[PDB]
């Protein structure tokens, strides 16, 4: 969908930066092996993507592996955020 | 754990709260970037069981567990007339309410019998990791790594740093300039030098928590709804 | 003016428990963390899935009527005038929060 | 090991493995200083060239 790309790629975009939280109060702890590790899967994703994205002109079999690696990307934790742990009311 | 036999006592668990750590929520509010798109949602999420779970001390369980050992204290104070000592205990004392311990300051010597699967997993996981990181052998302690930042400054950790006796105060700075030095070289101390995980004390973690609830007192007992 | 009658000052906490740690602490031992199973803890925190935990037993309580092993503990403490029982005060919210 | 009295390196370690060796016959460094200078000499020639 045309459309869900044009928001995708605004959100993208928007979400690579660190607006917010903007007066919730935030702090960021250290980073880990296991971040550091996530972060070469990234690169991976992200270069079979291009490869990808260009050969599936003329081989419609490797949708399946575009969309793979998209999703893949799409799902990337680069700040790791206190508020995965609290409690209910 | 050393405070294990107080637990003992007052009906709790003898276990570290490492485990029985859980997921409860499915989106993680409020949404916090620079995450990628999917991933702000919080919907699929990455852990190593070793993050500060802060959020989680506003509990009435924690709660009661301090006033339980604060009033064993106190009974003890009434018993003898000692309290002035008894309420300047140092936090890395069993007994003092805000006692904390790192998981692996028991992994070794652990009961074992009453953990599932999943725990001794848990347990042997703690242990591990620690040891791939290699901050045991900079001669450094895990609260020494829990630095604060010029922006967006994490406020109660420098409180719970000004909060530390001066003694101990230096020596976090001197082998945090120690491990500086080291780092330089990306050179390790002596393997006779390595610190063992039940020297790995978690001193700061009770001035950290102390911090938290007095910050959180004047929200529980407001003086009007808008207000300051 | 001159002579000082003598008037009891604890007479209230006489015969009241002076012992810590209680009987409570022995009845609602929880050795094994919290009561309430992973998945248990995971359908309590929405309220949305709360309502789905207590009617998938249509002759079960419901939220109003459920009472956690903490909950009783602290109840029963409470109910026990207890000399060294301080009490707790509960997690309280502002309006965002709820 | 948590009251540290020294950083990272020895002097006996700092003594064999840093220290140039001594010239008897040069107490002023000439012979290092005159290394250093020329050394430094095609940075500044292919800079210049370039
Ligand atoms: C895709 C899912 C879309 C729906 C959704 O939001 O699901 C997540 C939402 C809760 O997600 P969560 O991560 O558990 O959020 C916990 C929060 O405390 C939020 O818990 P919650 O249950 O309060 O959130 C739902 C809440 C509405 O919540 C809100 O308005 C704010 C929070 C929304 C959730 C986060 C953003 C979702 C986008 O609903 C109401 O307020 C209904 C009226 C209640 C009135 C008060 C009680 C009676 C008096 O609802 C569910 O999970 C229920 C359906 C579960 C189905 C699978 C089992
Ligand atoms: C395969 C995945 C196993 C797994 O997630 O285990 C962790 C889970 C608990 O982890 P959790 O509750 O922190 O999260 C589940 C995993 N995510 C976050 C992806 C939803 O362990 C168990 O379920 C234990 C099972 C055995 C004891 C009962
Ligand atoms: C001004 C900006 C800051 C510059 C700071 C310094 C940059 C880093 C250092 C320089 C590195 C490159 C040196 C190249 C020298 C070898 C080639 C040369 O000059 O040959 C001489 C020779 C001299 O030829 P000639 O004709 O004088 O020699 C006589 C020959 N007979 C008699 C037989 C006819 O060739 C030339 O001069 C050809 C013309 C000039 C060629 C320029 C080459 C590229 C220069 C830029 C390269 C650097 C990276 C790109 C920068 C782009 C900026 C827009």
């Amino acid at each position: 969908h045309k459309v869900l790309g044009i928001i995708i790629m605004v959100l993208f975009l928007l979400s690579l930066t660190n607006l917010y939280p903007i007066y919730f109060i935030r702090f960021y702890n250290n980073i880990n092996i296991l971040q550091r590790s996530l972060l070469l899967l990234l690169l991976l994703d992200l270069v079979i993507a291009s490869k990808l994205c260009l050969l599936i002109n003329h081989y419609e079999s490797f949708y399946l592996l575009l969309i793979l690696s998209i999703l893949c990307v799409l799902s990337h934790h680069i700040y790791n955020t206190s508020f995965n742990f609290s409690n209910s009311i | 754990m050393n405070d294990a036999p107080i637990l003992a006592k007052l009906g709790l668990s003898k276990v570290n709260t490492y485990y029985f750590q859980r997921r409860k929520h499915i989106f993680a509010l409020p949404i916090t970037i620079p995450n990628f798109p999917l991933a702000a949602l919080g919907i699929f999420r990455s852990t190593d069981m070793f993050e500060e779970r802060t959020l989680e001390r506003y509990s009435r369980d924690e709660r009661e567990k301090t006033l339980g050992k604060a009033a064993l204290l106190l009974k003890e104070a009434k018993e003898k007339g000692n309290y002035s000592e008894l309420v300047r205990l140092d936090p890395t004392d069993p007994r003092h309410p805000y006692y904390f311990e790192h998981p692996w300051q028991s992994a070794l010597k652990m009961d074992t019998v009453s953990l599932t699967p999943y725990q001794q997993y848990l347990r042997w996981h703690c242990l591990t990791y620690r040891a791939m990181h290699e901050w045991d052998r900079q001669g450094l302690l895990y609260d020494d790594l829990m630095q604060p930042k010029a922006l967006a400054t994490d406020p109660f950790l420098e409180e719970a740093i000004l909060r530390l006796p001066y003694n101990q105060r230096v020596e976090r700075e001197r082998r945090l300039s120690r491990a500086y030095d080291l780092a330089l070289r990306r050179e390790y101390l002596p393997d006779e030098d390595c610190i063992h995980p039940e020297d790995d004390v978690a001193y700061l973690h009770p001035y950290y928590h102390m911090v938290v609830d007095e910050h959180r007192e004047q929200h529980e007992n407001p003086v009007d709804v808008y207000s300051r | 003016k001159r002579e000082w009658h003598v008037v009891p000052a604890t007479k209230k906490f006489a015969d009241v428990p002076t012992e810590w740690p209680a009987k409570e602490h022995e009845r609602f031992a929880l050795p094994y963390g919290p009561s309430e199973g992973r998945i248990v803890s995971f359908m309590r925190a929405s309220r949305i899935r709360n309502r789905l935990l207590f009617t998938l037993n249509p002759t079960g309580y419901t939220e109003d009527t459920y009472v956690t092993k903490e909950a009783l503990r602290r109840q029963a403490l409470a109910e026990s005038k207890n000399l060294w029982y301080l009490p707790e005060r509960p997690v309280v919210a502002d309006q965002l929060e709820t | 090991q948590l009251r540290p009295s020294r950083g990272a390196y020895s002097d006996e370690f700092v003594r064999e493995n840093y220290i140039k060796a001594a010239d008897p016959e040069d107490p002023y460094n000439y012979r290092s200083r005159a290394f250093t200078y020329a050394a430094k000499i095609p940075m500044w020639a292919g800079l210049l060239a370039g």
